[PDB]
């Protein structure tokens, strides 16, 4: 999968 | 800033330690009171030293203080909105209208942006001024870069996910292989590129791109300190299976897949397997890429929306 | 002792900031000159700005800096030398024989003590002074205490390898719920207490006690910022399951243990697996729980010993 | 398993 990440 | 000095008296007094037991070769007893009554600011140094005396974790103690960011600062606040304004695209417009601008501030702001542009394809909503934009911002962003710190993987994790892979590909590349560990949010998303790029690899059949993805994620395993993503192993794993599957042609492979993905749905991750089950569908049918109507993020965990 | 100030010339270069980028509103270009160039100590509150004019994580900064635990800090090294001893039995002694008096020192220098005690056991080492202290080294660590941090987790979780469960019992019940994350490594030890204890009351068949444990973890999952670790996701579920086959007694919950126990070896964690496997033939044969062979550790990662 | 912690 294609996963958007926010630190 | 934040109140450090409550924090360290809370700790003090519930550990019953005396201030005699904290200042005592740090400091003199009469600029300490203005430390912990947080009227005196408190360098690294000392805080760092009070972590000792104390013998409470130097990083939990900040958490204590309100470094638990991620909504305390300016660009925190605006990143957990964009998880909001996923379940409420008609809050799209006016944000987006403020963010947009101010996209090249900082990389934070960046990262932002390209968050929003991917509401705006999953709500096929239109963001014209994005296809006339990105390769130069990418060029100015990354052009003369030299060593790429957390927040580079994050853009590049989430600039994956609404930019074709060729034109990505190569901002990648220079970022690999990782040699040392810089925190447990930098091996998150380090590990995330890899993750997404091995997703794409896969999915549109570049067997040669994924082989290097799947290299790069085992390279991890050998720096101590990196901390690897459980669930990242796990889906990482099942790609990896997948990947043999497409090569090897062994049903074996293809059974490890289901099995993997199936682990995840025995384990109350339904929203992340359901998302996982779609993908195996579409990689059955060699179906190239493309945003799929399950939008999967990571914050603190890894959730689906 | 940390180069705060050379890694934030780094950053500011590599991104191509000027310091007008960074001082400006926060401090005079003259002494800015000082922090960089580490001669002036930085605070906290500074950092924080220059993190935020820099637009790299703060914490990240302060890793870059030296931040990377483990480096000095003096019970740091004690904790890594913990793992090297189980390697290399020959240096307990020595070592032992030096922070077994200074176990009070801190609630770091106890924990490193549980552990020196966790390879003495392991090594059928001799170490009568632990039985004729533990009872009133406990009681004077928790009698009068409130609220409990990341350390103490660590400890109550080392604790419950080297101590019958009945004494640590007491201990670990006025530590939970949890209500709130202070931060990953915090998260990390939080689970491990849970992830330990659901062990060894499966283990001994304390039904009613591994199912205190099982929700208590389950409500961690409720409290956004926890951040769970998806290894303890899949070994505690599999205690789960094998909880389920000791109740409800149906086949299907007892092949989803074997199945989440296989997954672990399909992914690469054989030494965990085996560990893993270890202790299933020894739940189904109704064993209750004995430090076994296989130590498993958790630093950075989820590891076995040999 | 029972595992030990070491932050």
């Amino acid at each position: 999968l294609v996963t958007l990440v926010f630190v | 800033m934040f109140k450090i000095g409550s924090v360290l008296k809370q700790i003090r007094q519930e550990l019953n330690y005396h201030q005699i037991d904290l200042y005592s070769g740090i400091m003199s007893k009469s600029v300490y009171i203005k430390v912990e009554a947080d009227s005196r600011p408190i360098s690294v140094e000392e805080l760092s030293k009070f972590s000792e005396r104390l013998g409470v974790n130097f990083f939990e103690i900040l958490n204590r203080a309100g470094m638990n960011t991620k909504s305390v600062n300016e660009t925190g606040k605006e990143k957990l909105l964009i998880s909001k304004i996923f379940t409420n695209p008609d809050l799209f417009d006016k944000n987006f209208q403020r963010i947009e601008p101010k996209r090249l501030t900082s990389l934070q702001y960046f990262s932002i942006y390209l968050g929003y542009i991917s509401i705006a394809h999953h709500y096929n909503i239109e963001v014209p001024t994005f296809n006339k934009t990105i390769t130069s911002d990418l060029k100015h962003l990354y052009d003369k870069r030299t060593t790429f710190f957390g927040i580079d993987y994050e853009i590049v994790s989430n600039l994956l996910n609404v930019l074709p892979y060729e034109e990505v590909s190569s901002i990648i590349k220079p970022m690999y292989p990782i040699v040392d560990s810089f925190g447990k949010d930098y091996d998150l998303t380090i590990q995330t590129v890899l993750k997404n790029a091995l997703t794409i690899s896969i999915m549109n059949r570049n067997l040669k791109e994924a082989q290097y993805y799947i290299n790069q994620f085992e390279h991890l395993k050998t720096i101590k300190n990196i901390s690897i993503n459980g669930y990242y192993d796990l889906e990482i794993n099942y790609l990896k299976q997948i990947y043999q599957f497409l090569t090897d042609k062994n049903i074996d492979s293809y059974l490890n897949a289901v099995n993997i993905i199936n682990i995840f749905k025995i384990i109350g991750k339904e929203d992340i397997h359901r998302s996982l089950v779609e993908e195996l569908t579409k990689i059955s049918a060699k179906e190239k890429f493309t945003p799929p109507k399950e939008v999967t993020m990571y914050y603190e965990n890894y959730v689906a929306i």
